[PDB]
């Protein structure tokens, strides 16, 4: 545990790709995260929304 | 059937057409909601409720 | 652009919208800047049977 210093700069880089890996999974308001199962069942005049 | 006793007939496995269904003048409204008319015969879904 | 189309397929002259008119007969792009004016005409061209 006395390397410390060191190791919470490696699990907050972690950490914070994770979280920016996750957020590829939300919604923001859409129908579908996945933007391919969006262009498969819309149109463009209703997809760009 | 009425609106308040409406059928639900459950389709099952089956190779649905939606060819024929949207290119013929008898339907007044085809409002889709979710999906595009044009996309449904590429796409597999799980159920679909009538 | 002069044209004549019956009824409902008149309203079917839109950017980004599906039907019958659309499809085949005469698109609109989704970037129309424009205006659409249609009038009714039947004692013009509406002939017997």
């Amino acid at each position: 545990s006395a390397l410390g210093k060191l190791q919470d700069v490696v699990n907050q880089n972690a950490q914070a790709l994770n979280t920016l890996v996750k957020q590829l999974s939300s919604n923001f308001g859409a129908i579908s995260s996945v933007l391919n199962d969006i262009l498969s069942r819309l149109d463009p005049p209703e997809a760009e929304v | 059937a009425s609106v308040y006793a409406w059928n639900r007939k459950r389709i099952s496995n089956c190779v649905a057409d939606y060819s024929v269904l949207y290119n013929s003048a008898s339907f007044s409204t085809f409002k889709c909601y979710g999906v595009s008319p044009t996309k449904l015969n590429d796409l597999c879904f799980t159920n679909v409720y009538a | 652009d002069s044209f004549v189309i019956r009824g409902d397929e008149v309203r079917q002259i839109a950017p980004g919208q599906t039907g019958k008119i659309a499809d085949y007969n005469y698109k609109l792009p989704d970037d129309f800047t424009g205006c659409v004016i249609a009038w009714n005409s039947n004692n013009l061209d509406s002939k017997v049977g």
